[PDB]
């Protein structure tokens, strides 16, 4: 029942925050298919898919 | 001029003069507590941005 | 003058150039190893004389840091270097001598 | 601006979000080429030793 | 205001890594005492992928360990890892030790005697891993410890028979000194938990000797980036045994299993411990040479009671350094003699290396020291 953050300063706060957020997603993303060598998204990489 | 600021122009101009600069400290009297220079440098950016 | 005595005093100015803490710019007394007696001795120390102490000590520590040394023309003099923590260290030993004998009856 | 390291400053090493994601991307395409360089290296000084250069002779 | 200085389990942190005040001046000779804990973690870690292939039984031994090395992926690394772990351990615990005589840290005696509680546990849990192979030298180096125990009069054969589980070496003892071998280590963390925490108290010493509360400074970013540092060249060194030399501290002995018959004519203990086997050879009279072998190593506790000088350190005391390396000469002397066949002269060279060594531990350190101290009008 958290109703007490909607109003605009939470609003700005969050478009504020998004930037960060999507690339701290993408740095978690890139990280997790680098350590566990997922062929799946790593074969259309160009310079990648001659190491298989 | 006043009137044309917001929050944007404030942020802008903040992070070009404060954000992950090197200040300049001066201390005098019981300073014993006073953080080393590396530290205070270090509290001038964040991880999570 | 004796002959014994000369003996004493050479070797002893070759002992004091060779520990080597004149180098440093320290005094013998800075280098005593601090416990309860020399700590009450310290504390009743005046005033300059605590804060040249405590100057000379962190200029030593500093020096030990960048592995360096002073100058030859700034080492501290064998025959100028009297002591100034004797006469604080020896009432204070007196005084907890003076406790142990009055302690064993 | 016109200097490298100014304009990778400027560019990524500003936030510590855009730190990271050099560091892993650098880190993945680093991984490959370390490893074919190591392996020709290694493969050079050992020339007609290893399996895969007398493999042909035997394998129909 | 901050969360790490009021949190209840960051607040130790803190206290403890980030916010410690330590002197500015230590060298590199304090880095020793952070790659000690290193090193037993990465024991810990090795040895616990290790104990998920191997089996005590007595037939199935040295068989599991070929099956380690030759079988399981990448099984070499982690076996030769291990391994060149303990000469890597016992290394810096011999410098750590050599540190703290030289620079009269033993003068907190809490930490000293906790940390000579430890030296014993870690040497115990080294003679208990270098069984489990179950090779001739296994063989022939737990027979001789668990026979050491029957020199004390009218309990040692019980004593012996005890520690066997039976009339001699056998697959129970295998399987007890294995129990043993892996719960002993987390003893020695919980232990080193102590160590640091009487430290904590009385703050750490410098090369000067001298009290260092003028000069300060935090221990984070300083003493972390160091850390950093000296574990990358403990790793370096680590790996170059492990990739480039993996037998040149073993012994090829140990390379064929056990026979209870035969014995090899050229025994002879791991590097890390010949020095006592120098001294008990040298003593004919075997309740005479296991009360020194013990003597050897509790001398290290009656160090701070022989202290007799003004100055802490040894850094301005030429006559003192000169007795300190004297030592370290002599114990490189016991080691190599420790590796050399009974015959002469290398008995007459050990007899007179164990008795410097006695000697310069008990008399001429303090005679140095009182001598020092009328040279200086003091
Ligand atoms: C301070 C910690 C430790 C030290 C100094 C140590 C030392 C040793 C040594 C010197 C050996 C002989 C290796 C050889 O000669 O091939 C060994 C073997 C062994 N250790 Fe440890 N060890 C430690 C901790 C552990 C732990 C915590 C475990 C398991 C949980 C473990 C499991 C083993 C096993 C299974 C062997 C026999 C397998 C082999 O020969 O490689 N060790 N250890
Ligand atoms: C596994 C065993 C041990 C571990 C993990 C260990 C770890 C440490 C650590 C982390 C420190 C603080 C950092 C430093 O001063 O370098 C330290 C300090 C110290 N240790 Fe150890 N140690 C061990 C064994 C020993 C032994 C065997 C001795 C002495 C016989 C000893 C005596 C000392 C002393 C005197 C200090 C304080 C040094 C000073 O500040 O003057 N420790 N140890
Ligand atoms: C004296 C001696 C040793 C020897 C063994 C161990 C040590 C050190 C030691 C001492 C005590 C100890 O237990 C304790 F820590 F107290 F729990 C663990 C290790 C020193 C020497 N080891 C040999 C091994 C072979 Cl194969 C043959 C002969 C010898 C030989 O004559």
């Amino acid at each position: 029942m958290l109703t007490r953050f909607l109003g605009p300063r939470y609003r700005q706060l969050a478009r504020n925050w998004v930037p960060t957020a999507s690339l701290w997603g993408a740095v978690g993303a890139v990280g997790l298919v680098w350590a566990t060598d997922w062929r799946l998204i790593l074969d259309w990489v160009p310079y990648i898919n001659g190491k298989f | 001029r006043i009137a044309e600021v917001d929050a944007r122009v404030v942020r802008e101009v903040c992070s070009k003069y404060f954000y992950d600069q090197c200040p300049a400290v001066a201390g005098f009297g019981p300073i014993e507590q006073l953080p080393d220079y590396n530290r205070i440098r270090s509290g001038m950016f964040w991880l999570r941005f | 003058v004796s002959a014994s005595s000369r003996w004493l005093e050479g070797i002893r100015k070759w002992y004091y150039n060779a520990a080597g803490f004149n180098k440093l710019g320290l005094m013998r007394d800075d280098t005593i190893h601090e416990n309860d007696d020399v700590k009450e001795a310290i504390r009743r120390l005046p005033e300059n004389l605590y804060n040249d102490r405590v100057f000379r000590i962190k200029r030593a520590l500093d020096l030990s840091m960048r592995q360096q040394i002073l100058p030859k023309e700034q080492w501290t003099k064998y025959e100028e270097d009297k002591s100034y923590l004797e006469p604080y260290l020896k009432e204070v030993i007196r005084e907890r001598k003076e406790r142990e004998e009055w302690a064993k009856k | 601006a016109p200097t490298l390291t100014a304009r990778l400053y400027s560019l990524l090493f500003r936030r510590t979000s855009t730190f990271a994601l050099t560091i892993v991307v650098g880190a993945l395409f680093f991984e490959r080429a370390f490893d074919q360089g190591a392996d020709a290296i290694y493969e050079h000084i050992n020339e007609g030793k290893l399996w895969k250069h007398i493999k042909h002779k035997y394998e129909n | 205001t901050n969360i790490r200085k009021s949190h209840p389990l960051m607040k130790i942190v803190n206290n403890a890594f980030i916010d410690l005040p330590a002197p500015s001046n230590i060298s590199s000779w304090w880095n020793f005492g952070s790659l000690l804990g290193i090193c037993l973690i990465l024991q810990i870690l090795t040895g616990l992928f290790l104990a998920m292939h191997y089996t005590s039984d007595t037939t199935t031994a040295f068989s599991s360990v070929t099956h380690i090395c030759r079988d399981v992926n990448y099984g070499w690394i982690i076996r030769y890892m291990h391994a060149n772990g303990a000469s890597m351990f016992f290394i810096c615990l011999y410098m750590h030790v050599g540190r703290g005589l030289y620079y009269g840290s033993y003068t907190f005696l809490e930490t000293w005697n906790i940390g000579v509680i430890l030296l014993l546990t870690v040497m115990a849990t080294a003679f208990m891993g270098y069984v489990l192979p179950w090779g001739q030298m296994s063989f022939w180096g737990a027979t001789v410890i668990t026979n050491l125990l029957s020199a004390i009069p009218y309990i040692g054969t019980n004593l012996v028979e005890w520690i066997w589980g039976g009339f001699s070496v056998d697959k129970a003892t295998l399987t007890r000194f294995f129990a043993f071998h892996f719960i002993l280590p987390f003893i020695i963390m919980a232990i080193a938990m102590v160590h640091l925490l009487f430290l904590h108290e009385t703050g750490s010493n410098n090369p000067t000797g001298i009290s260092s509360d003028v000069d300060k400074i935090p221990f984070h970013p300083y003493y972390t980036i160091k850390d950093i540092l000296g574990a990358l060249l403990l790793i370096l060194a680590l790996m170059l045994l492990v990739l480039f030399a993996p037998d040149l501290l073993g012994d090829p002995d140990n390379y064929t299993p056990a026979n209870p018959l035969n014995t090899p004519p050229h025994i002879k203990p791991e590097w890390y411990f010949l020095f006592a086997y120098a001294i008990l050879r040298s003593i004919p009279n075997k309740l005479g040479g296991v009360l020194a072998l013990a003597f050897s190593i509790l001398i290290l506790a009656l160090i701070p009671l022989l202290h007799t000088s003004k100055q802490r350190s040894m850094m301005f005391r030429p006559l003192s350094q000169c007795l300190f390396w004297a030592l370290v000469a002599d114990l490189l002397t016991l080691t190599w003699i420790g590796g050399q066949p009974v015959e002469h002269p290398y008995i007459t060279i050990g007899q007179l290396a164990s008795v410097l060594y006695f000697l310069l531990i008990l008399v001429l350190m303090p005679t140095a020291g009182t001598i020092e101290n009328k040279l200086l009008k003091w």
